[PDB]
């Protein structure tokens, strides 16, 4: 915004919050937020 | 067709309406003869065969 670049090519997801005084194009994505979280090794035992 | 619009997309190029609400499709063509709004939906080309 302060005149120190003039492309922001990399993910810049869209909000109203930035789009009030921005330009911005027809995105070329189409993401959402979801959650994350790691998985489990133990399902089976075999050896009880 | 024959270089002319016909209808809805036609009704909002010769200034009889204002807006277009419905189920438009974005395009390069589309989006060249009158401008747009963020889009609202995500869409595309789908297959489904029985």
């Amino acid at each position: 915004l302060s005149g120190q670049a003039d492309m922001i090519v990399a993910p810049l997801t869209i909000n109203n919050e930035r789009a009030q005084y921005i330009e911005f194009s027809k995105p070329f994505k189409y993401q959402g937020l979801t959650i994350l979280v790691k998985k489990e090794i133990p399902r089976s035992t075999l050896d009880s | 067709v024959n270089n002319v619009w016909n209808g809805m997309i036609g009704e909002v190029v010769y200034q009889r309406a204002v807006m277009a609400v419905g189920s438009l499709t974005i395009n390069e063509e589309r989006s060249e003869v009158v401008d747009f709004s963020v889009p609202f939906v995500e869409t595309g080309i789908s297959v489904m065969v029985s």
